[PDB]
């Protein structure tokens, strides 16, 4: 039941970079929302 | 701890995160913070 | 005691307290029934 | 800071009746007044073949059997609520505040998705009630 | 005495194609499954 | 009293009124045992 | 059938029935004179057929409301007073469960240390100098909307579910875990239980001491519940049979029961209150349709 | 002497067979009703 | 599990030492109302 297989792996890290949004909330409210911008643009629309 | 972010805010679907029932998990306290309500709690709305 | 019955006791995976003290049979979050299971001989142990 | 990563949720799986292989035992027809039907019966007419008899032996006569199978009937139901605070946030926006818009659209999704869950719930109770009746009908193998 | 179709048991309806797990038992093809996929996560047990 | 002593019932006669009628309406005076290891048991009795 | 459509039709029918109860169609000639604010108010024209709960505004000196200005949902008691200036005065269930005798000494002193001031001491002296209890102080309803100004404004619910406004955070009755008990063979029999309040007196050789009990049972019928409470209280009933003759204080019974209202079985949850750090165990009933019946005494 | 009798209950999985189209289901369209209480509105779907 | 379990007469006592065993009223009534024997057993058995 053992065979070598050719797999398509990652080779580097992912990235996560703040925006100005998350920087200001981290400064003033001690906190971070992940996906604050994608979150906000879908906040008021139908597809929440 | 606030739960209304979970109650309201945008969510990302996940397929088959639990193969097993979460009834046992809730009833026998697998978790650290859980909030459960049967009837629909209208306290999701007083956003102060 | 030199009268302790083997065939009840020593031939099986069994608690050497005599009165068996496995907490998978006790009402959880009930310390009074817990200490009654650990000590009280008004009740019986199981198996005997 | 104290970070908050993504917020995930469940996919409540749907089931069609004709997808599951219980429907090869089933044969399902809509009939919009079975609530008004007291009993439904079927009527079967069997005749039996006859063999000629030996010498100086009494002969059986023509045998015709009539039987009538009856209908069980069985209800299912499903209940779900919406709160009155939800019912206020359903349609009459008090003002066009962004908070009222958020609560409006969440109340609307709560309604639609609970109606959905209830329709699934009727389907799975159709599954469960039919399985209930099959296990009530089935005799054990040693008797069979 | 002749009658062809029983409208309470035979009626025109739409047809599709799907897959089933089958078994062959002396030229008898029988569907063969478990209902655990509809009793995965519900209050009731599987009644079998 | 001495029969209750030797067979070990240890508790008084139920009573007139509510304690009998709680038994007719139908009840358990016995506390569930604090420890249990194998589930249910009950053994009836014929004299021979 | 379609199913989804009929469900939307029923939901639209319920929402339109709510609007029919809420607003009123106007058959005034409705001419174009008015400003737009009066125009939209004459198009809407609310009426109070929407809340369907019955409240009462109440003024009380704020020295008496020590945990109850913070913890919304409490029983309240009307104490009439011979002082003309304030003819009635309002009282917390915990404020009266202080000198109730059912409460153990640790909980009693702990609550008292919440309730220690000059006003509350004078009111407890008045309550003790009163002869009986049940018809000098009386049941009044369930708390919502504490204001806490100078003289604190208390709303209080006579009938219906407990909420100020918006029909959000529907509060619940908070009963001290020690003072309540459920006399029935099966506790929490099938479904929603009726919550009662039982006042029971007792006499320790000198004076009468009252006891405040809260019972939860599946029985609706008051004759059945007093028949189960006599079986519960038959011993002390016997002691009062000896007391009530040699006494001369104007009372004629052992206790009295009165219905608060409905509850739900799954809406019973435990918890604890805390005011000034004093952790205090309670059984918090969650959603209560308040329904005061008459007092029914038993001797 | 005596005949002690005792019953025991077992957890059994237990499979079913059925011939195809053995039983027919005649059923209603799900009917919708609606109870408008003061704090919830409960929708009940019934199906015969 | 393979626990040797023992039954005794001291264990059979709460099922055999009950007053309804040493009562004769129901046996007297039922054996009274059960009808008389036939003639050939009546001459042998009922004569004393």
């Amino acid at each position: 039941y053992i065979s070598t297989q050719v797999v398509s792996a990652p080779i580097s890290y992912g990235h996560f970079i703040m925006g100005k949004e998350n920087a200001v909330t981290a400064i003033a409210y001690r906190a971070i929302m992940a996906d604050f911008t994608q979150f906000t643009v879908n906040a008021g629309t139908e597809q929440q | 701890e606030n739960w209304q972010a979970t109650e309201i805010l945008p969510k990302i679907e996940a397929p088959l995160n639990i193969f097993n029932d979460i009834k046992t998990y809730t009833a026998e306290q697998l978790f650290d913070n859980l909030r459960i309500y049967f009837g629909d709690d209208p306290s999701r709305y007083n956003i102060s | 005691t030199p009268v302790t019955t083997n065939i009840n006791f020593f031939k099986l995976p069994h608690n050497p307290r005599g009165r068996e003290s496995c907490m998978m049979g006790t009402d959880p979050h009930n310390e009074e029934a817990a200490r009654k299971a650990l000590y009280d001989h008004t009740q019986t142990d199981s198996d005997t | 800071f104290e970070a908050l990563l993504g917020i995930y949720c469940n996919k409540i799986e749907w089931i069609n009746f004709f997808t599951t292989p219980i429907a090869v035992a089933a044969n399902v027809i809509r009939f919009n007044d079975v609530s008004r039907m007291t009993l439904g019966k079927v009527l079967f007419f069997i005749q039996l073949p006859r063999v000629a008899t030996g010498n100086d032996v009494t002969a059986p006569k023509e045998t015709t059997i009539m039987v009538a199978k009856h209908s069980e009937k069985h209800p299912i139901n499903i209940s779900f609520d919406l709160s009155a605070a939800c019912l206020e946030h359903l349609e009459n926006t008090f003002k066009n505040t962004v908070i009222d818009q958020i609560l409006n659209i969440n109340a609307l999704h709560t309604v639609l998705r609970s109606l959905k869950n209830s329709a699934d719930s009727l389907e799975r109770g159709l599954i469960h009630a039919f399985m209930q009746t099959l296990l009530r009908k089935s005799p054990p193998q040693f008797i069979v | 005495d002749t009658n062809n179709k029983s409208e309470i048991f035979d009626k025109s309806r739409a047809y599709a194609d799907l897959k089933l797990n089958t078994l062959k038992l002396g030229d008898k093809l029988v569907a063969f499954d478990h209902l655990h996929k509809v009793y995965k996560n519900t209050d009731v047990n599987d009644p079998l | 009293t001495w029969i209750r002593h030797h067979v070990g019932i240890e508790k008084p006669n139920p009573s007139e009124g509510e304690a009998l009628n709680i038994i007719t309406f139908g009840g358990i005076n016995k506390n569930p045992p604090s420890i249990l290891l194998h589930g249910q048991q009950a053994i009836c009795e014929v004299i021979l | 059938m379609n199913s989804k459509s009929s469900a939307r039709a029923a939901i639209v029918d319920t929402v339109e029935a709510v609007k029919k109860r809420k607003y009123i169609s106007i058959e005034a000639g409705t001419l174009n004179n008015v400003v737009e604010k009066e125009r939209k108010f004459l198009k809407q024209f609310l009426s109070g057929r929407e809340n369907l709960r019955i409240a009462a505004r109440v003024f009380t000196p704020c020295e008496l409301l020590a945990p109850e200005l913070e913890n919304l949902g409490m029983l309240m008691y009307r104490f009439e007073t011979d002082v003309d200036n304030p003819k009635i005065l309002f009282v917390g269930l915990f404020f009266l469960c202080s000198n109730a005798f059912n409460v153990s000494a640790c909980v009693r002193t702990a609550l008292t240390t919440m309730y220690t001031n000059s006003m509350v001491d004078n009111v407890l002296s008045m309550i003790n100098t009163c002869k009986y209890l049940e018809d000098k102080v009386s049941l009044f309803g369930v708390t919502s909307l504490v204001s806490c100004g100078s003289s604190c404004l208390l709303s209080c619910v006579m009938q219906g579910n407990v909420y100020d406004a918006n029909k959000e955070n529907i509060h619940g009755l908070t009963v001290l875990k020690e003072i309540f008990l459920e006399p029935d063979w099966e506790p929490r029999q099938h479904s929603t239980q009726y919550v009662y309040v039982v006042h029971v007196y007792k006499e320790v050789l000198s004076k009468l001491q009252y006891g405040i009990y809260v019972v939860l049972t599946s029985f609706q019928n008051e004759d059945l519940v007093v028949d189960i409470l006599r079986q519960y209280f038959e011993k002390e009933r016997f002691l009062f049979l000896n007391y009530l003759i040699n006494s001369n204080t104007t009372l004629s019974y052992f206790g009295s029961v009165q219905r608060i209202g409905r509850c739900a079985t799954e809406d019973i949850k435990s918890g604890f209150l805390q005011y000034r750090g004093i952790t205090l165990p309670v059984i918090k009933l969650e959603n209560i349709f308040v329904d005061l019946s008459e007092k029914k005494v038993f001797v | 002497a005596a005949t002690l009798v005792r019953t025991d209950n077992f957890d059994v999985e237990c499979l079913l067979y059925s011939s195809r189209a053995a039983t027919s289901i005649i059923l209603d369209d799900p009917t919708v009703t609606a109870e408008a209480k003061d704090i919830v509105t409960t929708y009940n779907f019934t199906q015969h | 599990d393979q626990v040797v379990q023992r039954i005794d007469f001291a264990d059979i006592l709460p099922s055999v030492c009950h007053p309804i065993v040493h009562d004769s009223t129901i046996v007297e009534r039922l054996m009274k109302n059960e009808p008389l024997p036939t003639g050939h057993r009546f001459s042998q058995l009922c004569q004393l």
